């Protein structure tokens, strides 16, 4: 059933999974027309297909071309995110395939199982978990791939660089998603944050800059902190 | 007007002829049931005073055979049998008949309620459902469960309804997963129309069947089956006008004959939500929308 704090421990262990969001799939900006009525444009998106326990990232790019003469484009955001998926899991070999698919969206679940009919054996699974993934685009080398694509892309990354070398997958999940939560919440200050000292760059090869172990715990502090803040005045508490 | 004699009533027990019923107290002179309409299937029914548990009943047809009732003793249960001696139960029918100790079938000449709730339910379907083949009639119980309930056990006791389920291969064709799971066309038509049932006559009976026996013995495997293939239906975009039309007739007569204390149980808020307000033949229903309006709003 569903994925909580509960059976959290789960995401690290040697069974193969993915969690699947879908935010990002569908992306537009709503703007007026001479008449002056509504209307919008698409804009590329992207499936992030994530291995919690290798920090594998299938970022599947959504060429605003895919849209091109449908309608129900929110409804068929999800049926094209099950579609994608599944063809992601039929090109991986048999040992690489995932047990389970967590969606971070209830709304993913039919779409997913119905395009998942050809492996009854790998269970599609909710969350209770609130997870940042929407704030994905926040991270500068996605979002450049995103929307430099001309054509539908799939692109890998490792969402954790080099981090499972000196941490553990459990550390590097919570600092994934603390990094996103700060991102997703004051999107300038967490930037200003992970770049304020010119002298740590972000390797070619990776996403994040290269923080030492004590700059991580400043770092963690301040992205803590900043959401601390962020939460006081959403609710003035 | 054919007749099925009891050759006693040794317990206390609710029997009931389609859609009447009648309180037959223990050791009762009660010998049958005469003036059943010839042409249509029939359902006697049993309820025990001592055991309201296990609501039992034999689905016949007086066209083919000659049927009797006897409690049997060890088994606890009044049993169908066929009278193979044509002159012995013409006598036995005779006598009773004569001493006045049969029920006559209760039928109102203006009422076509039970010709409307059997339209299309055939005894021969009934009995690829109910696998007894040694018997021409039929019994079905409050517990027995469907081929898609074991599914998810044993088989001999088992109703066999037309598989259904909407999240199957059998439902969704490879390349067309989002279409076929919002319009269920191809599933309906192709797959269990020219398929399965062959017409829409063999797919209403089952539907019919699978509502008689989920009323009559309160079966639950039954009841889901009845709102499975109205949800097929009604999820569909592209249906003959005829089985539109037909099934608006049929759902009116089910929800009319369904005792008002039993729609918590025997009917399902989101298939019948879903059916008249969201679906493709939402304004395809319009004599069962009024009377599930005007009958039962608390659930809608």
């Amino acid at each position: 059933g569903a994925m909580n704090s509960s059976n959290y421990a789960e995401l690290f262990n040697n069974d193969i999974k993915l969690f699947v969001d879908d935010t990002n799939v569908y992306r537009v900006t709503v703007h007026k027309t001479f008449e002056g009525n509504v209307a919008t444009k698409a804009i590329n998106g992207c499936i992030f297909t994530l291995n919690p326990k290798t920090g594998h990232l299938f970022l599947k790019i959504i060429h605003t071309s895919v849209w091109a003469g449908q309608k129900r484009l929110s409804q068929l955001a999800k049926w094209k995110t099950a579609e994608e998926v599944s063809a992601l899991v039929r090109s991986l070999p048999k040992e690489e395939q995932p047990k389970q698919i967590i969606v971070t969206r209830k709304a993913m679940l039919d779409p997913l199982e119905v395009h998942m009919l050809d492996f009854p054996n790998i269970a599609i699974r909710p969350t209770e978990l609130r997870l940042p993934f929407s704030a994905a685009m926040s991270i500068d080398k996605l979002s450049d791939v995103v929307m430099k694509a001309t054509e539908p892309q799939m692109v890998l990354f490792n969402i954790y660089d080099d981090w499972l070398d000196r941490i553990s997958s459990y550390t590097a999940f919570s600092r994934l998603t603390l990094l996103l939560r700060a991102l997703k919440t004051n999107e300038e200050s967490a930037k200003m944050i992970l770049l304020s000292d010119p002298t740590i760059t972000i390797k070619s090869y990776h996403l994040w800059p290269s923080f030492t172990d004590e700059q991580w715990i400043t770092i963690e502090s301040q992205m803590r902190d900043l959401i601390l803040t962020e939460y006081g005045r959403k609710y003035n508490v | 007007m054919n007749t099925v004699p009891f050759t006693s009533a040794p317990i206390e027990v609710t029997i009931g002829i389609d859609q009447y019923s009648f309180n037959v107290k223990e050791n009762q002179p009660f010998h049958g049931i005469k003036d059943i309409p010839i042409g249509h299937v029939h359902v006697i029914h049993f309820q025990h005073a001592d055991n309201s548990s296990m609501r039992y009943g034999y689905w016949f047809d007086c066209r083919m055979g000659n049927f009797y009732i006897q409690y049997d003793p060890k088994d606890g249960l009044y049993k169908m049998m066929e009278e193979r001696d044509g002159a012995k139960f013409e006598n036995i029918v005779h006598n009773f008949k004569e001493r006045q100790m049969m029920v006559s079938y209760p039928k109102i000449d203006e009422d076509d309620t039970w010709y409307n709730l059997t339209e299309f339910v055939q005894m021969d379907k009934i009995r690829k459902i109910v696998r007894k083949d040694e018997n021409q009639f039929s019994y079905v119980d409050s517990s027995m469960t469907t081929v898609q309930e074991n599914e998810l056990s044993d088989p001999a006791h088992s109703l066999n309804y037309t598989v259904i389920n909407f999240k199957s291969r059998e439902a969704i064709r490879p390349g067309h997963e989002m279409e076929d799971f919002l319009d269920k066309s191809y599933y309906l038509n192709t797959v269990m129309l020219q398929g399965i049932f062959k017409n829409s006559s063999n797919y209403f009976g089952e539907l019919q069947f699978a509502f008689l026996n989920a009323m009559f013995f309160g079966n639950y495997g039954s009841s889901l089956q009845w709102h499975a293939m109205i949800e097929l239906i009604c999820s569909s975009a592209t249906v003959p006008k005829h089985m539109l039309d037909k099934l608006d007739e049929i759902l009116y007569y089910q929800i009319k004959t369904l005792p008002e204390q039993y729609s918590d149980i025997l009917l399902n808020e989101r298939v019948w939500n879903i059916c008249l307000y969201s679906s493709f033949q939402k304004n395809s229903l319009h004599n069962t929308e009024k009377i599930m309006e005007n009958k039962y709003p608390e659930l809608l």
